Parts: structure tokens; C-alpha cells; sequence
């Protein structure tokens, strides 16, 4: 897992500084601006685990009787 | 696996003051963005130049012919309720534990 | 769902009429308040020039001016609309 | 034994009763119940609610004045405010 | 260090903010209690004041509210809109067009 | 053997030599044209793979392209693939000057 | 009911009062207007009369001593609807002359 | 076999707690952030050592940096069968220093 | 497999940040131990929401008890889920 290595590079652009029919900025500018934040719905729940059966009284420890018989 | 955004709501509502209720939005955009930035510089456009040129142009020569005369104040302000902080109980109701016997 | 209310206004009848309709579309259409802002100043940017303020919001303080005739506050289901020139 | 209280007229206080006593009985989650009062109650006066129901919980929240119902609605407890 | 704050919307140079934040953040604990007529009343005299804050088409606006939504035209240049976390008193300030 | 830093500033050197002018005028004396858009998106995609193959690497590459006119519209820029956890990977890059908004996205793979 | 009624007829009454502000107005029309944009906050702080006296005449009309509750409260409603009618009229026959 | 999983959001725990406590709003001071970044990487790396994870392989990576009227775009890609492997990403920026720190795992087989 | 933390079992790993967690995991103990019992009900998750506001983001909720469950939709990562000597404690932010 030893890892270990390194790199570097490097961009850059063009140079050119134009500057003969410059500096213009359009004074009657609109923009759009809010105070809202996003939303969302956190549903929540609760976990349930429920069953009935039908408890049957008395009709031999062994199943058969003729075998103790 | 076709990108979900982390940092981000899953769904979006709003309410309609128009049409009473809500309305949630499922469909939440999914594309991280941080610092954007508008700008104001406007090159020889056709659409900008005139406007703000010309606006210009009619306010000064208006001015060349205080000339608009003097505006008026005015005021109004809405009604804002106080918040209060207020906690109430509820109890988990009693119960009771006997005992009998079977009679003959 | 409620229709608009004017709770204090100095606009021609027919100019009340107008603001009301686009109001109603404006909110049934839209649903922020930037967004219903935005859209009643640009129509009535579109209909009455420039040098359009509208201020949607629930409860906030103005002090402004306007043209004599193009001011309106007004109230849709519990929403406070004010509207002006210059 | 508890009825915090709201507006007069009974505008919503008679509401509020009258919704939940169906609500409860038609739903067995409380999530059906307590979205049916709030989606009600949002329709009817106000843009955002917030309701609660349960058989203990203790709470403590801010709201607007008068906008604030509790009430021990039989075995259970419905709580409801306004809020935003 | 600035006092912890949520900058909803700001136009303007970030030093021009520092010095809104420091005075707001001052003058909401030196009038803690009263109006908002008062906190708007000061807080235009202190900013109308400074030999900064040069430039100006209209005039100074300051408003401060709870619950609310707006729209100005506002000078293209100088507006803010921020929060003050321990009271959440959105606040408002900015120069008629 | 690479880095997807130094791939997106190689994207980078290619878009703002071929278009991109420090002194911003002759960007919006460039706007969108309907009957130029056609050179500049066949020319960025040329010059943005002549930057590549100048790379010795080699890993292949894909490369796909977006020019939208105006943030009125809005749009949703979403990748995903299905490749090697070491080497491979991609990039995406959006970018605006005046009324331009260009997206670049590059697959990168093994072998 | 008296004292929030004395301030709408004293708008009136300055309105109808002098024949120069009746003639020749001034800066005194921008105040009435400021205390007409005041009167939301006038009746702001009034409101707390309209339900109590509504609970007070919900089983007690009165007809004795309900004369001067008339009169101050529909003068100052008087107020209120002379000023839509009058605000309108005179500003439109100020402007043709 | 995979008895003991990876999720994304307990390395999202560390990573955040992490930020906050350490960075404690540091500004932008060119002669130390890369051993800023540094010092808190290898802090971060011994905090997913104990991060229970036995054969989830951890690619550390961090950035760090100032924003001043400076758009950007990070983005990386996931290249894994989803059972097993995963990743996490946190973000953390306040006035005027962003960092954010993302962490990759591995199952090894 | 809910695993363990030196606070809790936690469900491993979770959907929060740790500066949440560590704040949970150790505020929840202290605050059952401190001056405070089994006995009472929600004048536990008040201080708990309290102090997770006054710090942390405002909008919290919390639901602990024996019995509950839940799914939903949150602001991504900040759900802590961790049961506790067989009680479950479930906290979630929304915006």
C-alpha cells in the first residue's frame, strides 16, 4: 500500500493587452436577486413488527396410546 | 449510476397564493455550482448601447433646455406580530395492576 | 383564490384593472417572490415604459416617491403588492 | 383538561375539533392524520402549519400570537400551530 | 475577525460591508430593545456621516424587518442585504436610483 | 501516470488561446453567430485534441463539447461511466465570457 | 375613540381651515399626505378600540351614551373617505389650474 | 465476502469535524498552506485509521485555498462496483478560504 | 451491523458529519447524566435541540424512544441514527 509518487504541471494563456476601444460599462443594468432558500420533506415513520393463533386445549403425552398400552 | 448530487434537496415545494394549497417538486437540479459572478462590461452589443446612450442623451439635454420638480415623501409599514416561546407536556396516562382469584 | 384588495391606491380605474390582472396571472403563473417581482415590473415595464418598482413580500417597511398617478399597495391572500414609477 | 387558546369567534378553534376527530378515526398512522390537518388548515387560513400528534411527546416551539391549539383529543394528543 | 453574520446579497466593496457589519453588530447591542425606528435612525446617521460612502445618485435607504420580500432600483453599485445570527434581524441598506 | 489538474489546464490553454482575450472588448465584438458557430465549434474541438495529442500518454481519450447562448434557458451538465479505479476518469469544465457558455467534457481510459 | 377622531377632523379641519391653504397650498399638503401615510399606523394603533368596542356593543348597543362614540368614530371615518374623494378631486383641479 | 461495509457519510463525519475544529476560520497565508494542508491530510489519515474500515483502501485527497472573485469546478469520478466500494466528499468554505477534502475506499480482495 | 462507537452502537457507517456526531454522541450521555433521568420525557430532546441549534445549523429534529423507524428525505448527510442501551435516537437537519 505504500504509495508514494508526485507531479506537477503547469498552464497558462496568451498575453495581449488591446486597449483602444476599451472601458465601457453599461450603466442601466438589471440583475436578479432573492432571499429563498431551498426545501424538502422529511417523512418520517415508525417500524412495527403482530400475529394471533388460537391455543387449543386438551384431546397423550405419547401420540400413540397403543404403544404405552 | 447516472449522478446524484450530495449536498443537495430532494424535492422542492412552494406556496401558491393564488392557488391556496402548496405544491412539492420532486425534480431537484443537480448541478453544483459555487461562486457565480454577473458582470457589466457590454461590447459594442446592439441591444445595450442604445439604451443606456440614450437615456443619457435625453437626461442631459433635458437638463441643457430641479427640472423634474421636487419629489414627496411618503411612508408605509406592514404589522409585525411578536414571537413567543412557548412549551407545553403531555403524560403517558396511568394504568393499574390487580390481582383475583377464581370464585367456586 | 381570493380576488386582489386595494388597501391604498392612486391609480385610474382602467390602470387598476390592468395591475389586477397581471397580479392574478403573475401568481398563478409564478411562484417566488423575486420571480412574481420581476415579471409585473417587466409587463409593466413593457406597457409604461421604463422606471418600473414593484416590492412583493409579508411584511416590510417604504418610504418612496412615484409619479402622482402610478403608485398602488395592494393585498392578494395575505400578500403585500406595492407598485410605483420613478 | 388543557385547552390552550386562539383567535375568538371560534374560527379555527372549531376547526380544528371537527377535522381531527375524522382524521383520527380514519387513519391508523399518524402520518395521514397529521398531513390531513395540515394540508387542510393550509388550504383553508394560512401559507405554512405545523401540526403534531401522539400519545406523550412534550414540546417546546415559537409561532404567532392566538395561533397556537393543543388539545387531548381521546386517548391521543393533538398539537397544532402556525408557524412561518 | 468579523462578528459571525449571513450576507444574503451584497454590490458593494467588502470593506464598505466590514464597516456596516462592526457598526450594525454595535448598535443592535447598544439599543437591544426599543424599535427598529431607532436602529434605521442611527445607523443612516452614522453611514451618512463617514467621508466614505462618496458617491450617491439618490440617497440613503435602510430597512429592517422579519418576514419580507423586495425590489428596488437600487444604484447599480452599492446595496446589501445580510443577517445578524444571535437576533436574525434582516437587515437592508442601499441608495435610491 | 497522469493528473486530470494538468488535463483540465490543457483544456484550459486551448479554449482561452483559441477564443479567450485577456483585454475583454473583442469578446463580445465576438458574440454568438449563427453562421460562425459552426467554425468555432469544429476549431475548439481541433485545437483542444492537437493540446492532447501533443501528450505523450498512453491513455485514450474522448472529448464532447456544448455552446449554449444564453443563461436564460438554464442547463444541467451530469457524467457518468463505467471504467478501471486506478487510471481512468473524466472531466468537465464550464465556462463564460459575455453571452457564450461553453462546457467541455473529456472521458479518459486505460489502454 | 375621542382622541384618534380629534386627529382625523384636525386633518380636515386643516384641510378646510384657512383660505390659503384652501387656495394657495403648501409644504403643509406634504404633511397632511405624511400623516395620511401615518394613518395605517393611526389605525394601527387604534385597532385595539374597533374589537373592544365591537365586544362592548356586541351585548350593549347602547343608544345613550353611543352619540359620541357616532360621532368620533364616523368622523373619522369621514375623514378617511373625504380624503380618497378629496385627495383625488383636488389634486386633478389643482393640476387644470 | 463482505461482513464489515464501507458508507460514505462516517469519513463524511471525521472529514467535517475535522474541518471546522482545525481550520477554526485560518485565513489564506501563502508562506503555510501547503503545510497547512499537510499537517491536516496526515491528521485526517490517522483519524480513518481509526475510522473501522479493514480492507477499504483510503485515497486521501484535500484542497485548500482562498476565494476572490474566482469561479471554479471540481469533479471527480467513481470507477467501482457499487457493493462494495464507495466514496465520500465534504466541502467547507467561509468567507474567504474554501476547503474541501474528499476520501475514496477500496474493498481489497 | 450497528457498530460500535465510544459513545454508542452507531449504524456504521452513518448518514451525518462527525462534528454533528461527536456533538450527539457525547451531548446525548451528558445531558442523560448530568442532572437528568429516565423518568422525564422531552424535556430531554428540548435541551438536546436546544444546544444543536445553538451551535450547529437551526432547524433540527429529534425522535428517540423503544420503538420507532423511519424513512425520508433530509438535507444530504445529516441523519444520526445510534442506538443506546437499547434506545434508539434518530436526529435529521432540514433547511
Amino acid at each position: 500500500i505504500n504509495f508514494q509518487d508526485t507531479e506537477t504541471r503547469y498552464g497558462g494563456i496568451q498575453n495581449q493587452v488591446v486597449n483602444i476601444n476599451q472601458y465601457v460599462q453599461r450603466n442601466p443594468n438589471f440583475i436578479d436577486l432573492d432571499n429563498i432558500a431551498e426545501l424538502s420533506e422529511h417523512s418520517v415513520n415508525t417500524e412495527r413488527v403482530g400475529m394471533s393463533h388460537k391455543e387449543g386445549g386438551w384431546p397423550f403425552k405419547k401420540r400413540i396410546e397403543k404403544d404405552t398400552s | 449510476l447516472e449522478p446524484k448530487n450530495p449536498q443537495a434537496p430532494k424535492n422542492i415545494t412552494v406556496y401558491d397564493y393564488y392557488t391556496r394549497k402548496f405544491k412539492t417538486d420532486e425534480l431537484v437540479d443537480q448541478m453544483i455550482v459555487h461562486f457565480s459572478m454577473d458582470g457589466d462590461y457590454i461590447w459594442k452589443e446592439s441591444n445595450e448601447y442604445k439604451t443606456q446612450e440614450e437615456i443619457r442623451d435625453t437626461k442631459k439635454a433635458l437638463i441643457k433646455e430641479r427640472n423634474k420638480f421636487n419629489y414627496n415623501t411618503r411612508e408605509c409599514q406592514t404589522i409585525n406580530p411578536s414571537i413567543r416561546e412557548r412549551g407545553v407536556s403531555t403524560e403517558p396516562p396511568p394504568s393499574d395492576t390487580i390481582c383475583g382469584n377464581i370464585t367456586q | 383564490n381570493h380576488e386582489p384588495e386595494v388597501k391604498a391606491t392612486d391609480m385610474e380605474e382602467d390602470m387598476i384593472k390592468r395591475v389586477k390582472e397581471i397580479a392574478i396571472n403573475a401568481v398563478k403563473e409564478y411562484k417566488q417572490e423575486k420571480q412574481i417581482a420581476h415579471y409585473i415590473k417587466y409587463e409593466f415595464d413593457k406597457i409604461d415604459g421604463y422606471g418600473w418598482n414593484c416590492i412583493v413580500g409579508r411584511n416590510f417597511g417604504s418610504h418612496i416617491i412615484h409619479q402622482t398617478k402610478k403608485y398602488i399597495f395592494f393585498k392578494i391572500n395575505e400578500l403585500c403588492l406595492l407598485l410605483w414609477k420613478a | 383538561i388543557d385547552m390552550p387558546e386562539n383567535s375568538e369567534m371560534k374560527s379555527m378553534k372549531n376547526d380544528a375539533f371537527s377535522q381531527a376527530k375524522f382524521a383520527v378515526e380514519n387513519y391508523k398512522f399518524e402520518n395521514k392524520i397529521s398531513s390531513h390537518i395540515k394540508k387542510f388548515f393550509d388550504e383553508k387560513y394560512g401559507p405554512n402549519w405545523h401540526c403534531v400528534v401522539g400519545k406523550h411527546f412534550n414540546a417546546y416551539v415559537s409561532y404567532d400570537s392566538k395561533n397556537f391549539i393543543f388539545f387531548y383529543e381521546g386517548q391521543l394528543a393533538i398539537l397544532l400551530y402556525r408557524k412561518g | 475577525p468579523l462578528p459571525p453574520h449571513i450576507i444574503r446579497f451584497n454590490d458593494m466593496a467588502q470593506h464598505l460591508l466590514k464597516k456596516v457589519i462592526r457598526q450594525a453588530d454595535v448598535l443592535i447591542k447598544e439599543n437591544p430593545q426599543g424599535l427598529e425606528k431607532d436602529i434605521a435612525l442611527n445607523l443612516v446617521k452614522f453611514v451618512k456621516s463617514q467621508p466614505e460612502f462618496k458617491i450617491g445618485d439618490g440617497e440613503w435607504q435602510c430597512i429592517i424587518g422579519k418576514n419580507f420580500g423586495c425590489s428596488l432600483t437600487f444604484d447599480a453599485n452599492v446595496l446589501a442585504f445580510f443577517d445578524l445570527l444571535p437576533s436574525r434581524k434582516s437587515i437592508l441598506l442601499f441608495k435610491s436610483g | 501516470e497522469y493528473i486530470s489538474e494538468e488535463v483540465q489546464k490543457a483544456i484550459d490553454d486551448s479554449v482561452k488561446q483559441v477564443f479567450g482575450i485577456k483585454d475583454d472588448s473583442s469578446q463580445v465584438t465576438i458574440t454568438y453567430n449563427k453562421d460562425k458557430v459552426n467554425l468555432w465549434t469544429q476549431q475548439i474541438i481541433d485545437y483542444t485534441i492537437r493540446g492532447l495529442n501533443k501528450l505523450g500518454k498512453h491513455f485514450k481519450y474522448c472529448v464532447t463539447a456544448i455552446l449554449q447562448q444564453t443563461n436564460h434557458a438554464g442547463i444541467s451538465v451530469q457524467i457518468t461511466a463505467y471504467q478501471d479505479t486506478n487510471t481512468d476518469g473524466s472531466l468537465i469544465q464550464c465556462y463564460e465570457i459575455n453571452d457564450i457558455y461553453a462546457i467541455v467534457s473529456v472521458f479518459a481510459m486505460a489502454v | 375613540l375621542d382622541s384618534l377622531t380629534e386627529q382625523t377632523k384636525m386633518l380636515s379641519t386643516k384641510l378646510s381651515k384657512p383660505v390659503k391653504d384652501i387656495d394657495s397650498l403648501g409644504y403643509v399638503m406634504e404633511t397632511l399626505e405624511q400623516i395620511r401615510k401615518e394613518q395605517a399606523e393611526i389605525d394601527m394603533k387604534f385597532n385595539p378600540v374597533q374589537e373592544m368596542y365591537s365586544l362592548l356593543d356586541n351585548y350593549l348597543p347602547g343608544g345613550i351614551t353611543d352619540k359620541d362614540e357616532m360621532d368620533a368614530r364616523s368622523l373619522l371615518r369621514r375623514n378617511w373617505d373625504i380624503l380618497i374623494q378629496q385627495a383625488e378631486i383636488k389634486g386633478k383641479e389643482y393640476q387644470h389650474k | 465476502y463482505i461482513k464489515n461495509r464501507f458508507y460514505p457519510s462516517k469519513i463524511q463525519k471525521i472529514i467535517k469535524e475535522l474541518f471546522e475544529d482545525r481550520l477554526k476560520g485560518v485565513e489564506y497565508d501563502p508562506n503555510n498552506a501547503n503545510q497547512l494542508s499537510e499537517r491536516l491530510v496526515l491528521e485526517l489519515r490517522e483519524k480513518i485509521k481509526r475510522g473501522k474500515v479493514p480492507r477499504y483502501k483510503i485515497g486521501v485527497q484535500v484542497v485548500f485555498g482562498e476565494i476572490k472573485g474566482q469561479g471554479l469546478r471540481i469533479a471527480s469520478k467513481c470507477l467501482w462496483d457499487v457493493q462494495n466500494d464507495n466514496y465520500a466528499s465534504y466541502t467547507y468554505t467561509s468567507e474567504k478560504v474554501y476547503c474541501t477534502g474528499i476520501v475514496f475506499g477500496c474493498y481489497f480482495e | 451491523q450497528y457498530k460500535t462507537f465510544m459513545g454508542a452502537r452507531v449504524l456504521w457507517p452513518p448518514e451525518c458529519a462527525d462534528d454533528i456526531l461527536e456533538g450527539a454522541i457525547r451531548e446525548t450521555q451528558d445531558a442523560l447524566k448530568k442532572f437528568e433521568i429516565a423518568r422525564e420525557g422531552q424535556k430531554i430532546a428540548e435541551h438536546l435541540k436546544k444546544y444543536m441549534d445553538d451551535h450547529f445549523d437551526p432547524y433540527w429534529h429529534v425522535f428517540f424512544g423503544k420503538n420507532f423507524g423511519c424513512q425520508a428525505v433530509h438535507n444530504k448527510n445529516r441523519f444520526i441514527y445510534f442506538y443506546i442501551e437499547k434506545t434508539a435516537f434518530l436526529m435529521y437537519q432540514t433547511q
